[PDB]
């Protein structure tokens, strides 16, 4: 990340100091939308117990 | 026995190298028939 002429691209380039190497705006978009499928491995014991 | 995010796969040999996808499995995993020949997952 060098002198671009005064241009900030930090909001759109990935942030190294965090996992998954994704942008802050991408973080916000990923947080706003909620999905019912947290994962894809739901075992027989999980459904039998609850 | 190899555990992926799409489930656990039985009958394939895991390899550290990366190639182009031939048969899509899911969750970033593909399989192919390669060389004394066997199925591999990568
Ligand atoms: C804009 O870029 C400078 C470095 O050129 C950085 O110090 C600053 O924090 C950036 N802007 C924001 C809001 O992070």
């Amino acid at each position: 990340i060098k002198d671009f002429g005064g241009f900030n691209f930090s909001q759109i380039l990935p942030d190294p100091s965090k996992p998954s190497k994704r942008s802050p705006i991408e973080d916000l978009l990923f947080n706003k939308v909620t999905l019912a499928d947290a994962g894809f491995i739901k075992q027989y014991g999980d459904c039998l117990g609850d | 026995v190899f555990q992926t995010r799409a489930g656990c796969l039985i009958g394939a040999e895991h390899v550290n190298n990366s190639y182009e996808c031939d048969i899509p499995i899911g969750a970033g995993i593909c399989a192919s028939y390669q060389t004394s020949q066997s199925i591999i997952a990568y």
